[PDB]
């Protein structure tokens, strides 16, 4: 009966290259209950990023992609922020073009 | 195709 | 890998506002193709992938009717079981009810399953007999009693063995040239630093589909899946797949290790290696 905390991945669908359009996803899973705030950022500041049809894996625990279209480039950092019952304050994962 | 559900828990 | 289709949906009670919200999701094998949201103005069964645009107004008619009934049906569940615990009347719930079938290689049901959970834990499950069900509490009992005196089991066996796998063949054909398309993955294995006495290498597998996959590390034949890191199989957007498989070696033993990948776009498993 104990919630579950989300994952949080951020990462890009295709290898990211300066000055190319590309998508940025944050793809959040493992999470109970299901009300969570899943957020991109551009440089701290929320992006307008649709967000997919609430579903859940085989173990009921649900997920949310997040994502939008951009250009990555060599100033502009991105981000995912997360709100969820089990975290104390808000989860921020850094996109990592490594990761 | 989705089917109903009919009975109640 | 049997094909399978599938029903997920999620009821959410809101006293704080006097009511409850109902979603549900569909899809064939890993590709949703269909949603439902009590929420929406003017509700309705919606398409989520092109190929499923085909279905005539009957068809969307005959979905929204059937989820809008169920939206309604697990509403009085979300209350129901509320009084089965005795939990008070100002907290908010969730019930989510799965149900689908996978198809067998001669075109019958494989396996066909119906079941729910409350706040996350198994609440009641119909067995694979289709016939019976089970249940993890005495609230869930009062339910199994319930089901078995209606013969709930005959609606969804029917279903089942029926319409369910017609509908999956059916869609299967619709959307074959995604659907019935695997896509191998495009690999390659990436070096980082790590510390002194270690070198991160990531072997990733990129653009695949389905979501099905196998990544594991060796070292000169010995398998090293204690001590890497191996990510959730993430969706690209685009209906592929993307994962990683990462591992801290010793500095300048990076030519011990190979990264293995097994996928059905695959015509024999991959060894790579950092280059």
């Amino acid at each position: 009966m104990v919630a579950r905390p989300p994952k949080v991945q951020v990462y890009s669908r295709h290898p990211a290259e300066n000055g190319k359009p590309n998508y940025l996803n944050c793809y959040v899973s493992g999470f109970h209950p299901p009300q969570i705030e899943i957020d991109l950022l551009k440089n701290g500041e929320k992006m307008n990023a649709e967000q997919s049809d609430l579903s859940f894996s085989k173990d009921w625990s649900f997920y949310l992609l997040v994502h939008t279209e951009f250009t990555p480039n060599a100033v502009d950092q991105y981000s995912c922020r997360v709100k969820h019952v089990t975290l104390d304050k808000p989860k921020i994962v850094k996109w990592d073009r490594d990761h | 195709d989705f089917e109903r559900e009919g009975y109640s828990l | 890998g049997p094909h399978s289709l599938s029903y997920f949906s999620t009821a959410v009670s809101r006293p704080d506002r006097g009511d409850s919200r109902f979603i549900a999701v569909g899809y064939v094998d890993d590709t949703q193709f269909v949603r439902f949201d009590s929420d929406a103005p003017n509700p309705r069964m919606e398409p989520r992938a092109p190929w499923i645009q085909q279905e005539g107004q009957e068809y969307w008619d005959r979905n929204t009717r059937n989820v809008m009934g169920s939206a309604q049906i697990n509403r009085v569940n979300l209350k129901t079981l509320r009084g089965y615990y005795n939990q008070s009347e100002a907290g908010s719930h969730t019930l989510q009810w799965m149900y689908g079938c996978y198809l067998g290689p001669d075109g019958l049901l494989l396996r066909g399953y119906d079941q729910f959970a409350y706040d996350g834990a198994d609440y009641l499950a119909l067995n694979e007999d289709l016939r019976s069900w089970t249940a993890a509490d005495m609230a869930a009992q009062i339910s199994k009693r319930k089901w078995e005196a209606a013969d709930a089991a005959e609606h969804w066996r029917s279903y089942l063995q029926g319409t369910c796998v017609e509908s999956l063949r059916r869609y299967l054909q619709m959307g074959k040239d995604t659907l019935q398309r695997a896509e191998p993955p495009k690999t390659h294995v990436t070096r980082h630093p790590s510390s002194d006495l270690g070198v991160t290498l990531r072997c990733w597998a990129l653009g695949f589909h389905p979501k099905e996959i196998s990544l594991t590390w060796q070292r000169e034949g010995q398998d090293q899946s204690q001590d890497m890191e191996l990510v959730e199989t993430r969706p690209s957007g685009d209906g592929t797949f993307q994962k990683w498989a990462a591992l801290v070696v010793p500095p300048g033993e990076e030519q011990s290790y190979t990264c293995h990948v097994q996928h059905e776009g695959l015509q024999e498993p991959l060894t790579l290696r950092w280059d």
